[PDB]
């Protein structure tokens, strides 16, 4: 009965969304923003952040994001703690359905980001919570002076490996190749610790199975990418999977042109660059970027989204 | 905010382990974001489930004993007890709807 | 006869250039950045910045750039104080000449931003430093408790009138349209002062001439934009022109596809979005964006320029 | 940093206007970026143009009495003196070549 309506509505409480929040709030669009379950975004699952331009030292994801929340609320953004389960983009105003109520808006900015990706092993599922974890920043606590594994070759794996390194007795980094895709500065820290620290490299290996008992994970079994049946066993207390993410575009199934999960935008050097397949609907952040995916690029696009949204909303007001 | 309990390692055996009725337990930690992200959901839940459930938080940041006992090496982890007995558990963050889906699945 | 080579050479010390710097540094690309005459970029000519996501309070263009600079050198970027006035992008390595030497690089990130526009009036040029100013930040105090005039209709113009209004006895805002393009939140503060404060509007007018004596400006003469033959005098002690910025691309004239002064870039949602018409040459910041032009959007493309150049330089190292 | 005469409002005419020779005066302020962005180039000018020119920085943060005198309603502004005589003036920022192109076009 009390459907909350607003000119503009932003989906997501990550760097992309919060930036769109503040820029849109200054255009006096009285923005409404829905946080989602992961309030603050991916950054909240990390510690130090070394490449947020203008923050040379001691910055942490939680901090940067707590600061953005404050920023967005300072310019009176209606921040609502909720999660959208369904969306109707065929009828204007757009209809969005969440656990705490129903929302409609004349323009939409989709900043849903992405979720942690998994392998799909049932053993992985069977032990999630008892040895299989996605966030070290959260569970690294349970591995004081114990052997632990990390799987993935990107920035998240390396950093988690590097982070876990001062908590666990030994860290075992597992990866599908001989090469890592994380930033060099970090890959350097890795090897330097691989060479005289407690990080053990397990290259050319893939998680074949997670083993354990009622009490939790006791070990894992890697496979060897260059010898189909060389399967080796590794005695470890727990493992953190770090194999990238996948855009949170499920709630938009078949309503927006997607490309490998990511929302497709106009892009181009002529404005309305965040325009999705449906006029009045825009996407900013990792949900529409399969390449760079940094916090700084997300904030950038979240901005263009807010500006494109305003250009659009104004157009509606004009043609009236 | 009307049934929540700042449970401790001492007042657990007596509170949860021995109390006929379902008392949900939200294991969290000041350092884990998604942990404290469930606290608000538990409050929006407190009322709607007042009579079938009693939401009870537990800070392992200053209450170690408990967690290990149930093999909880991840947070947040929710334990739905029934007469001092783990009947169901949910791991990681989630939405008010996924939690109500969880409670309605068991607690009923 | 001192020539300097570097795999990566960054042109510019604005948020775009500096962000490209921290990213390239962490990719152990050993970047060399040339500051340009305006070290710090445009943000250095302003005061309070309110839309840099994460810095909701007390942030100032100068401070932000002080921080970005610190941040670029933390990862050992080599900052050289110099301006570039000629370049040969037709042969590799690339040739760039400055007031301190020749520069060669295997990849080039152009982040030259833009310069303050001009009216092109002899009276405007005849009174510089004696009544016609470009920065209220610098000269503003020379007008305390005096009548002063601003001319423009975008965020700069407005932020300048707002700023000056706490110094000058009264501010005269001169603009062509009857409307402003400055952010909404700002136009409100403006109107609030046009009402209860000392800001006075002069919509639908164009500066015809800056009048004065052999000691400085004493007035300004406006023309009507509706009635071509109607004119008006304005007793003013100073004039601040804020009619926008033109992208710094004269040196790149006839060196790469330029579209109305802005360096054209590939763009797209398939990576390598910051690449100019010449392989290995990338552009970021306002020099390649004529729609958005924000500190945060410039920081973003700056980040992209780095990731794009690294991906490019990686290739060259593999053929080696 | 050792040639550039860091003048003072009082000791001005007693320096720039009286002391014979072509002395360049740089009016600047710690609040005007472009003003302090010249400082570097002036050094590589005191040396690259020594004996044939003198450089003097008249900060105004705490030395306002002089600027008015010549009608300087904007910084940075460079006045090329010759014994209490303005030979030329350069308002605005500029690169090293810029400054030199002015010093040459003028000086003899
Ligand atoms: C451990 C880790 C460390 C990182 N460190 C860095 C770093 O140091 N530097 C850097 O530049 N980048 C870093 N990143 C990358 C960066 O976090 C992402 O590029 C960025 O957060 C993307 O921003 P976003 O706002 O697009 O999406 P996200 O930050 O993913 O946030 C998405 C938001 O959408 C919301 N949401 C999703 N679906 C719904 C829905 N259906 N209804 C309602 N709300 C919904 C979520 O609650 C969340 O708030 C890191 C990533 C990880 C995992
Ligand atoms: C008064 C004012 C206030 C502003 N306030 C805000 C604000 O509050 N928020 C916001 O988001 N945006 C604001 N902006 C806009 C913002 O400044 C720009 O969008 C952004 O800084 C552009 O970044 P950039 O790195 O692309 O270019 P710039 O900041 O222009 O930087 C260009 C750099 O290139 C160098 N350079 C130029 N030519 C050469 C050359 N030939 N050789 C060598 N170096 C060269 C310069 O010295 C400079 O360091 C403001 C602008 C002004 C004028
Ligand atoms: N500072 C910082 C910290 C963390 C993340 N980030 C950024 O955020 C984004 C995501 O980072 P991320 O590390 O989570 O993920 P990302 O950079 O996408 O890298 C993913 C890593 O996981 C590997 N991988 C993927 N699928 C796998 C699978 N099914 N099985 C095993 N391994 C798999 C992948 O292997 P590779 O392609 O190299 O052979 C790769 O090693 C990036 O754009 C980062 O630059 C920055
Ligand atoms: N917060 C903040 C403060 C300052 C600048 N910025 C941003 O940086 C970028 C540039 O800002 P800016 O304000 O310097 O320049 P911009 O936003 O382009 O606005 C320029 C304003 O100047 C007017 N103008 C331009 N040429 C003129 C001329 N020849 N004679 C008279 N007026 C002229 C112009 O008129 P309009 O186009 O409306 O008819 C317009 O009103 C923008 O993306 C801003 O949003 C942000």
């Amino acid at each position: 009965g009390t459907t909350k309506h607003s000119k503009l509505l932003i989906l997501g409480s990550g760097p992309a969304g919060y930036t769109a929040a503040v820029y849109a709030a200054r255009a006096n669009l009285q923005p409404v923003l829905i946080t989602g379950m992961e309030k603050g975004g991916q950054l909240t699952t990390t510690t130090e952040v070394e490449n947020w331009p203008g923050d040379p030292n001691d910055l942490t994801g939680p901090l940067l994001m707590e600061r953005m929340h404050e920023h967005a609320t300072k310019f009176e953004t209606e921040i609502i703690f909720d999660h959208i389960n369904k969306v109707d983009l065929q009828n204007r105003p757009f209809r969005l359905n969440g656990d705490n109520g129903e929302y409609t808006c004349d323009a939409l900015i989709i900043a849903t980001g992405a979720s942690a990706r998994y392998l799909g092993l049932p053993s992985e599922e069977a032990f999630k919570g008892r040895g299989v974890s996605a966030s070290a920043t959260c569970d690294g606590f349970f591995y004081r002076n114990q052997k632990v594994a990390v799987i993935g070759g990107g920035n998240t794996a390396v950093e988690e490996a590097l982070y876990l390194s001062n908590i666990a007795s030994e860290v075992h980094l597992i990866h599908r190749r001989d090469g890592f895709r994380a930033e060099k500065i970090l890959i350097k820290r890795l090897m330097d610790k691989v060479e005289n620290g407690n990080i053990i490299l397990h290259t050319n290996r893939t998680l074949e199975e997670v083993t354990g008992d009622q009490m939790g994970v006791t070990g894992v079994r890697l496979r060897d990418t260059q010898n189909s049946d060389n399967i080796e066993s590794l005695d470890v207390a727990g493992l953190f999977v770090a194999i990238g993410h996948s855009p949170n575009t499920a709630i938009f199934e078949g309503q927006l042109e997607l490309e490998n999960g990511y929302i497709k935008v106009q892009s181009g050097i002529h404005g309305n660059a965040t325009q999705t397949s449906i006029p009045g609907v825009f996407a900013a952040g990792d949900v529409m970027d399969h390449i760079y995916r940094q916090a700084i690029t997300s904030a950038g696009t979240g901005c263009m989204a807010a500006l494109d949204a305003e250009r659009y909303l104004d157009g509606l007001a004009d043609a009236k | 905010s009307d049934k929540i309990i700042h449970l401790t390692d001492d007042s657990f055996d007596t509170d949860v382990l021995k109390a006929d009725g379902a008392i949900l337990v939200d294991f969290w930690a000041e350092w884990c974001g998604p942990s404290k992200m469930i606290a608000p959901i538990l409050d929006e839940i407190a009322d709607e489930y007042q009579g079938k459930l009693t939401v009870a938080k537990l800070n392992i940041d200053q209450n170690p004993g408990t967690a290990p006992k149930y093999g909880i090496r991840g947070i947040p982890t929710l334990l739905l007890f029934k007469n001092g007995e783990v009947a169901a558990t949910k791991v990681g963050a989630l939405s008010k709807g996924q939690l109500k889906e969880f409670l309605d699945a068991n607690l009923a």
